[PDB]
């Protein structure tokens, strides 16, 4: 019984984790109701990982919906699985933090933090042990990014033994609310690089890319963005959900994927990606799981060196031909690999695929090619930064000039890292 | 394709090899250290064979069998064939031989001046030289030694030499030893002749390396270019003068040599049932004396080739070898046993 | 080839064949490692929450 | 009569101790409730087979093992298994959560907690024997538990029990079974702190077992399954003498006098044949001198090297099944006119031969055929330390860089223990090359 907390925080946030949820409910089994019909036990056995089990044979999800406007919790309480959530869970203001990080930091988000915390102890006093807690948010925005980032801190404050892994959803000009956005993720990104042991960098460019030029979408919205987030998050659990012997449970994956402690930022990637009824062969899985067009960061990684490599293969296949696909690649393709962590590549099979595949792949790479997606948000950072254009939303939260200097200058140091470690 | 490394920067045959791999645009080159491999051609000294053959999906092979140091070293060599019954202390295509340590440091000095006692020119020769001495004082010989391990032969007073010029030879054979341990005999040979007529009665007339004919001899490339006699004239020379061929008289003792030398150690350095593979070029040394009997001075595990057989048989290296492993998408003779 | 020390029973027999002659810690010191490793994860502990306050 | 008391350490430990202890049951006709017909003395006794299993006075004979996990997922098969009925709730003890493949996560902060409960589950069983010889431990290397706690639970035996020998069965870490990159680093750790502490340890690479398993048996991706079985095989030929009438390595002190002349150099070399895959319906049964002359290749080995670059210390043949004297010596006079088989001079170049009559058992149902005959080398080789430079070279790497090194300093680990266990094995590898090459 290793048991996680999932957290879910403004409006991308709550969209993406009630996709989420929803999708891993069909995966096991549980209904909207939260009544159980599946018909395989494989379904159970890790299921309380993310769900607490109630009266009536009653599954609810182990998550807490955190916003500081009511408007998309009340979608998502009148979306699809809207009624399994646990309504004390619910926990949302009123005034909303108008994509400002520094009201979801340290004016709006301050006043709402601690009823969160309270919600968060009653889930952990109910753990036989908890392993740790996974956040959804978004970079860009005020709630997930400013309160998010409040809400890790506090948490690493009263539970500093435990994993913190974040879905953290990267702005993007190309798919923008506001100018603001990269003030806001610059500023939680440092947060992230001091408080979090895994972040998986979900680039909206990427997703927008992807439904673009991949999947023929002309118009992409944000559902169709979510839908590569909700398959990408599926997979990337699967070793958490499903029974297996390789990174199982979230500091397992830590000391696996993390060879210095601030290099901990992940390029998640899929497979396959159709615009649909044709079978996908291993060879084609595996080809397609490490091609840049598969990857949800926007980042080349022939642009730099890859730490650390976990692939995770779904459904009925032939891993012996699995090992052999995944030892191609990296003996096709040595010089992406560093040298000086011998067999960085761990491979995992789990039998049950995702809905309507046969067969899929989840990429999860700890690439230095992840310093250009840092590098293309401090860009945009500075360039209104030195004409200190749009600052005055945040000296009016009571936050100086310097603490957005040293948020430069920390992710400057980011990016300066993985550059030491790409030559 | 296919992956390979380089670790001996200063092999002349393997350059040329590693430049033929990447010309077929089927085998990339790999940073030295990279494990994922699929050709290693090695260093000299100290080749981690532990670390070979432990890589999931790779089918690895080295140029250099584990353990051949034994037939190419001087006292390694005299000991394998005193001590090895294939060979024996009878053998007779190689010179009486012993292993003589320094009196700073088993050994064979009381035995080597036993035979002495009983034509009394000896060599002094190591293998840390470019250091030899020819003498028929056996006090000279140890004194010699005294000023690492040294062997000490029978010096062959009685060369072939050859005419016009009265001057020594040695013939040099390549042989290519393949994963499945096929023993492959180069049908191009060299003989590094000596500039100078034989004085049996100074080394440059005795000593015929390359490199001591070009710097101590003032007759260099005066008979032949760069004193290196290749099989073709040395054929002739044989009709006309001594009326036989090359293959009679010469090459059936040396490559009976090269099957007794190789077949003896087989058990100890083949890949066969190996997680890794094995292959290696060997450099066989001859001397003929005037009775056009053969004798094995010494055995080279990193020879160098003639510029005008490079190019050929670094190809034949690429087809035997390593195609034989690795297919992409004869000018040997095998020796078969 | 000599065979030496013979022993037969019931469920088999051993011997040896012969074909060449020849030619901590205390309990106390491993408490005081254990003690100084937690009071090093106490001390990094106490810097975060030092770190956090702040 | 002694009695040995088997101590089954993380994952690896476990499950391969669950594999041995139903061998075990199979060798010795126990059923899985624990009884025992053959045993005409009910309650008690001194057989030979006593010295692995205790006597209840409902006739149960039950096995004298610790089965430890800081995870209780891995021995909760062993509560809910076949053999349950064997086991009594104070010999399996589990944790909440792992090492997390963090050798100074189950060394120091886990191990703290939890290593006074398992020396008492230990104590208990100690005091009923009337004359213990000893331990075995069963982990890998590459587990933060298996490497972590084993390491310190053999410090702690090593001072509760300094008369007793103990013997380790240790899983050498394969990138092609593996679940973690840091494995070099826990196996390299683990081995400096237990090596003072162990005086015979059997090596097992997973590299040779799986390969075994795929040449051998047919098995494309072998499981943990079918390297367990196979694992249990070459430990029972071990322990065999422990649990059988005989005179060969008949107490734990006799594996040190026979194998080990130098306490460091405690690693010997296992070699096992024949290997026969059972969905053969019919296969050639192999003669003595067949299944001898096969423990000198390198493919049936539980280490892959060469022992033709090394030098022997010492050498045990362990037979088992239709096998006489005679056999034996013909076959070895052959080998030696073929192989290249060189001691040091320093020791006699022979062969300490065990035979037992009684024939390998297969689990039913396995992927093992049913033998004739069969035997396992044990020989104390210098080329064994091949597997040692790979391993040092592979934490050299990842060391120069510092990678992943936060995760032990964070656990109130040092790092001049990286180096310092490092140390030890540059001095272990240079002991081998004296020993070993001229
Ligand atoms: N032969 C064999 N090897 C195993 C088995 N289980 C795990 N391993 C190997 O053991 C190594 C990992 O160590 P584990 O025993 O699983 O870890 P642990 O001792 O439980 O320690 P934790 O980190 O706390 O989980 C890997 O190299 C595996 O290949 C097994 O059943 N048989
Ligand atoms: N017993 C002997 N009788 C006559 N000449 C001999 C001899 N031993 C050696 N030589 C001469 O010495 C020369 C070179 O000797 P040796 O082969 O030991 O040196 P070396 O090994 O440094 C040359 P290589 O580059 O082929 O290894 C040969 O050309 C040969 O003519
Ligand atoms: N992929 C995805 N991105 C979103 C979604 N909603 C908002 N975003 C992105 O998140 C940022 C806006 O933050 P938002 O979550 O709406 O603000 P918040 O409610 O204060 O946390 C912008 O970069 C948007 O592009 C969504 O549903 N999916
Ligand atoms: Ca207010
Ligand atoms: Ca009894
Ligand atoms: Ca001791
Ligand atoms: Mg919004
Ligand atoms: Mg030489
Ligand atoms: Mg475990």
């Amino acid at each position: 019984m290793r048991e996680i907390v999932h957290i879910q925080a403004g409006q991308c946030g709550n969209q993406i984790g009630a996709k989420f949820w929803e999708v891993i409910s069909d995966e096991h089994g549980i209904d909207p109701t939260g009544s159980y019909h599946g018909d395989s036990d494989l379904q159970l056995e890790r299921i309380n990982v993310y769900y607490n089990e109630a009266t009536g044979n009653k599954y609810v999800p182990r998550a807490i919906l955190v916003d500081l406007e009511p408007g998309t919790m009340d979608s998502v309480r009148s979306g699809p699985f809207g009624q399994i959530f646990r309504p004390d869970n619910f926990v949302f203001g009123q005034s909303g933090a108008g994509n400002n990080w520094a009201k979801g930091h340290y004016t709006e988000g301050a006043e709402l933090v601690d009823s969160v915390l309270d919600v968060v102890r009653k889930e952990s006093e109910s753990c036989d042990c908890l392993q740790g807690f996974q956040l959804t948010h978004s970079l860009g925005g005020g709630t997930g990014s400013g309160m998010g980032t409040l809400l890790i801190s506090k948490i690493r404050e009263e539970y500093p033994d435990r994993i913190m892994n974040t879905f953290s959803v990267m702005p993007s000009p190309k798919v923008s609310d506001t100018v603001v956005e990269p003030y806001n993720a610059t500023l939680s990104v440092h947060q992230l690089v001091e408080n979090t042991d895994e972040t998986y960098c979900i680039d909206n460019e990427a997703l927008y890319d992807i439904c673009f030029r991949t999947l023929k979408l002309t118009t992409p919205t944000y559902g169709d963005l979510n839908h590569l987030v909700s398959a990408t998050m599926s997979g990337v659990t699967t070793c958490l959900r499903f029974p297996g012997q390789l990174n199982a449970d979230l500091r397992k994956l830590a000391v696996n994927m993390v060879p210095f402690p601030r290099l901990h930022f992940f390029m998640p990637g899929f497979a396959p990606l159709t615009s649909q009824y044709r079978a996908l062969t291993v060879p084609e899985l595996t080809q397609q799981m490490f091609d840049s067009k598969n990857m949800m960061a926007a980042c080349d990684p022939r642009h730099g060196r890859y730490l650390t490599v976990a692939a995770i293969f779904r459904g009925r296949m032939s891993m012996k031909e699995v090992d052999e696909q995944m030892l191609n690649v990296q003996n096709k393709n040595s010089s992406y690999f560093v040298e000086w962590i011998p067999n960085n590549v761990k491979t995992a099979v789990c039998d049950i695929p995702p809905r309507g595949l046969k067969m899929s792949a989840t990429f999860i790479g700890n690439s230095t090619a992840i310093q250009e997606l840092f590098k293309r948000i401090s860009e945009q950072f500075t360039a209104m930064f030195r004409r200190k254009a749009f600052l005055h939303w945040y000296t009016g939260e009571g936050m100086d000039e310097m603490e957005f200097t040293e948020a430069e200058s920390n992710m400057n140091d980011l990016v300066s890292e993985y550059q030491q470690y790409q030559d | 394709m296919y992956t390979f490394v380089v670790r001996d920067e200063n092999s002349s045959v393997y350059a040329e090899v590693s430049r033929l791999l990447l010309a077929t645009g089927q085998w990339k080159r790999l940073r030295k250290d990279n494990p994922r491999f699929n050709l290693m051609l090695g260093e000299r000294n100290r080749l981690p064979f532990g670390r070979l053959g432990h890589e999931p999906g790779l089918v690895q092979l080295v140029n250099y069998y584990r353990g051949a140091d034994k037939l190419c070293r001087k006292a390694s060599l005299v000991k394998l064939i005193k001590t090895s019954p294939e060979l024996s202390e009878s053998c007779t295509w190689f010179p009486e031989s012993y292993v003589i340590y320094p009196t700073n440091l088993t050994d064979e000095r009381e035995v080597f001046l036993a035979a002495y006692n009983r034509g009394n020119v000896w060599i002094a020769k190591s293998s840390a030289g470019a250091g030899i001495l020819i003498s028929s004082e056996a006090s000279e010989l140890l004194d010699f030694i005294d000023e690492q391990v040294h062997v000490i032969q029978k010096y062959l007073e009685k060369p072939l030499l050859l005419e016009p010029g009265h001057r020594k030879f040695d013939i040099r054979s390549w042989v290519l030893v393949d994963h499945l341990y096929n023993i492959y005999l180069y049908r191009e040979g060299v003989l590094r002749t000596s500039s100078e007529p034989y004085n049996s009665a100074d080394k440059t007339c005795h000593l015929t390396n390359h490199c001591i004919q070009k710097e101590y001899s003032k007759n260099y490339g005066r008979y032949e270019e760069g004193n290196e006699m290749f099989f073709e004239e040395f054929n002739q020379y044989l009709m006309d003068a001594l009326n036989t061929t090359l293959e009679n008289s010469i090459l059936l003792q040396i490559k009976h040599i090269i099957r007794s030398c190789l077949m003896c150690i087989e058990p100890a350095i083949s890949t066969k049932h190996l997680h890794y593979q094995s292959f290696q070029l060997f450099g066989f040394d001859f001397m003929v004396d005037e009775e056009l009997k053969v004798w094995l001075i010494e055995v080279n595990g990193a020879p160098a080739c003639a510029q005008k057989l490079y190019a050929e048989l670094c190809q034949g290296i690429v087809d035997v070898a390593i195609s034989s492993v690795f297919p992409l998408a004869s000018i040997f003779i095998k020796l078969h046993h | 080839m000599e065979v030496i020390e013979l022993n037969k029973c019931t469920s088999g027999q051993s011997f040896e064949v012969i074909l060449k002659p020849p030619s901590d810690p205390s309990l106390e010191e491993i408490q005081k490692k254990l003690e100084a490793a937690e009071e090093r994860r106490k001390y990094q502990e106490a810097e975060l929450l030092k770190h956090l306050a702040e | 009569m002694r009695e040995c008391i088997s101590i089954h350490v993380g994952q690896a430990g476990v499950q391969i101790g669950n594999a041995c202890w139903e061998l075990y049951c199979l060798e010795h006709g126990i059923q899985p409730d624990g009884q025992m017909p053959s045993d005409k003395t009910i309650g008690g006794g001194d057989d030979s087979f006593n010295t692995f299993f205790s006597e209840t006075g409902a006739g149960k004979h039950v096995p004298r093992a610790v089965f430890v996990d800081l995870e209780p997922t891995v021995i909760d098969e062993v509560r809910t298994g076949t053999y349950r009925q064997l086991f009594h709730p104070e010999q399996l003890i589990t944790g909440k959560e792992d090492a997390a493949n963090n050798y100074a996560r189950g060394h120091y902060t886990i191990g703290k907690e939890i290593i006074d409960l398992v020396l008492d589950r230990i104590r208990k069983l100690a005091d009923q024997c009337t004359g213990l010889q000893g331990f075995l431990v069963f982990h890998s290397f590459g587990g933060g538990t298996g490497s972590g706690f084993t390491s310190l639970l053999m410090e702690r035996l090593s001072v509760d029990y300094g008369k007793k020998s103990k013997l380790e069965f240790s899983i050498y870490p394969a990138p092609q079974v593996s679940t973690a990159v840091v494995e070099p680093y826990n196996s390299i750790l683990t081995t400096h702190t237990t090596l003072e502490h162990s005086d015979c340890a059997f090596m097992v690479d997973n590299e040779a077992i799986y390969d075994i398993c795929r040449r051998n048996l047919d098995i494309e991706r072998p499981t943990y399954t079918n390297l367990n079985r196979l694992i249990s095989q070459i430990v029972s030929s071990i322990t065999a003498s422990l649990r059988f009438d005989g005179a060969l390595n008949v107490d734990l002190t006799e594996f040190q006098t026979n194998l080990v002349p130098y306490p460091r150099i405690h690693f010997p070399l296992a070699t096992y044949a024949p290997v026969i895959s059972a969905e053969k319906a019919y296969h050639e049964q192999l003669s003595v001198a067949e299944i001898t002359n096969a423990c000198f290749e390198p493919a049936n080995q539980m280490v892959k090297c060469d022992p033709r670059h090394g030098k022997y210390m010492a050498c045990c043949l362990l037979y088992r099944g239709d096998v006489v004297p005679k056999d034996v010596n013909a076959a070895i006079a052959t080998i030696k006119t073929k192989r290249s088989i060189q001691f040091v001079d320093w020791c006699p170049t022979g062969f300490k031969v065990g035979i037992n009559y009684q024939p390998p058992t297969v689990v039913p149902g396995g992927d093992l055929a049913k033998v004739q005959r069969a035997v396992c080398m044990l020989s104390n080789t210098t080329a064994i330390a091949e597997a040692w430079a790979r391993l040092d070279h592979k934490f050299d790497l990842m060391y120069a860089k510092r990678a992943f090194v936060h995760w032990y300093v964070g656990e109130g680990m040092e790092e001049g223990e990286f180096s310092e266990a490092r140390e030890d094995m540059a001095a272990l590898e240079k002991d081998y090359e004296e020993v070993g090459v001229d």
